[PDB]
């Protein structure tokens, strides 16, 4: 169906990720952007 | 248990933490230093920032072995610490029995040997921003004792993905691996305000 | 009674928030068959001597 | 559905022609329509009363 | 109650307050000191002004981190501080339960 | 003329006010907005 | 009425004969009608917007 | 030239026959001719404004 | 696919014949060809830009 079959304890780990950069928080709060101003009272 | 309070098992200590670890004490250093431009050096700045604390560890030593002044003045610095006299206090206003237990603690770090090697380890975070230092427990019949200190680089920890103040180290596993109780001693001066990754004092002479 | 009992109706209703968020992802699991190698740029060409 | 009709052959009003007689169980509790003139249809019953729906 | 007389419940003190914000704790610093110019600055400084402390926050703290000069000239007068003795005392002319509290 | 003869003494006034958010300035005066990259530097 | 049109150079999801194209500027905010199916068709406003009644 | 158009595809408020609408993009911004007509028309940008000087 | 495109009505540069003027062609952030000829073709917008999937 969907098997894998994959070492643990080795130097490498398979199908290795890659955190480039970390979750940030983008934000449309309040006079920082123009969807709140000459737009409607939009946050995203 | 320990101070902060996490429960302590006498089973573990038989071995260290870094046993089962056998691939980190076959790693080499990369010498980031060489070849080193304001864009990697800040590339390498940002990336420690996020948890990738190897390359930035790497760069320090490389920076401390490389300048012939930086390193004379974090020499001296240290020794200024290490040729001080030192003794064990009890608490304020202790009793007979907390006064038995200091007196038999400053007489077991008398005997110890190697403590001027962990003062000197334990400083390297003063520039490294964190040192850790393992522990070898051993008993002589019924009293546990500190068999030797061994100083791990930092280039083996990293910081935990849902906390960037806890170190832990690389076990090739995305969170990596929480330090044992009891087996670790982390010395962490706080120079300025900030994260574990920003507290280095290297982080200000770099540029 | 009430007269009007369509009026009221928003009067005699509760809210109560027991559906909210009552819910959570599957466990992380890449942790187990991967591991994070973080870069800095858009790009990585690994390299090794066999 | 009419979860009340709430008639028992009670004498509820229905001003009709000037005069408000009782014609017929025309008790009803529901907030569909006609509840400003559902005040005076159903203002005074006058005799004892008891629901039974109708599952309208 | 607390100093300013805002009324105090005990109920609140088992947590804190950012526990429920999880999302702050995973944030990372923008670094807003990296290609500055005197116009980014000003900007910045006027967005404070407003309420948007974040910004500036993270510039002081590169400003901190990139200055040699300035780290040492903060980081002495700080340890100027941290080496004081201190002690508690009690309120003028005290009485007895008053000197036991202190 | 429109007036309004008014007791204003029983438990509520006639046209009563409803303040729901006070008077917070609102202010375009940074080049982060597009009214400055699109225009010769309008503020709002 | 309508109150906000949300169509002023924004393109929202339109699900049409099995391809969800963009376009016609069916943006809409109200509780009148086909409120579920609102999520649907307000699931791309991929551009900006800018919001404009109609009075309808 | 021109100084400045600010048409973006609509005029701030162009109102004829005793209505006022938003189109024609007519938005100018000199003191040529009928500037107290000028602060009529003008003064209403409600969408973005682009200006794009046709150097008249 | 290619990412890439200009839809907002926006102007670009395009050179006709003698003279550089505001029309829509290539609007690509992808170059395989042409690119010495692109580049004053594909100067950057003058107003609004957004992009969309062609996926030609």
């Amino acid at each position: 169906f969907a098997p894998a079959a994959d070492p643990g304890a080795a130097w490498y780990l398979l199908d290795t990720s890659r955190s480039l950069k970390p979750l940030i928080y983008q934000e449309r709060m309040k006079p920082s952007f123009t969807s709140m101003t000459k737009e409607d009272d939009e946050q995203v | 248990v320990d101070v902060y309070g996490n429960p302590i098992r006498t089973q573990q200590l038989r071995e260290p933490q870094t046993s089962r670890l056998a691939g980190l004490a076959k790693e080499f250093a990369q010498h980031p230093a060489k070849g080193l431009t304001p864009a990697k050096l800040a590339r390498i700045l940002v990336e420690a920032e996020q948890g990738n604390l190897q390359a930035q560890a790497e760069l320090f030593m490389d920076m401390e072995e490389r300048d012939a002044h930086l390193f004379a003045e974090m020499s001296k610095r240290k020794r200024a610490i290490l040729g001080l006299d030192w003794a064990v206090e009890p608490p304020r206003n202790a009793s007979a029995a907390e006064k038995a237990d200091a007196d038999y603690l400053h007489e077991l770090l008398l005997d110890l040997e190697g403590l001027e090697d962990l003062l000197l380890d334990a400083l390297d975070g003063i520039g490294h921003g964190y040192s850790c230092i393992e522990l070898e427990w051993a008993l002589q019949g019924r009293e546990w004792m500190p068999l030797a200190f061994h100083h791990r680089p930092q280039s083996w920890f990293q910081l935990n993905p849902e906390d960037q103040n806890e170190l832990r180290l690389r076990d090739n596993s995305p969170a990596g691996e929480a330090l044992q109780p009891f087996g670790w001693i982390i010395h962490r001066p706080r120079a300025r305000s900030g994260y574990v990754a920003r507290s280095g004092l290297f982080r200000v002479l770099a540029w | 009674a009430i007269i009007t009992p369509a009026l009221i109706s928003a009067l005699k209703t509760s809210f109560q928030k027991h559906f909210q968020d009552a819910l959570a992802t599957a466990p992380s699991t890449y942790l187990q068959v991967a591991t994070v190698i973080p870069s800095t740029t858009a790009s990585n060409t690994y390299g090794w001597l066999g | 559905e009419v979860e009340g009709v709430f008639v028992r052959a009670t004498v509820e009003r229905r001003c009709r022609a000037g005069f408000c007689f009782d014609k017929e169980g025309q008790g009803f509790a529901d907030g569909v329509l006609s509840d400003e003139q559902l005040e005076a249809l159903e203002s005074d019953p006058l005799l004892k009363v008891e629901r039974c729906t109708f599952s309208g």
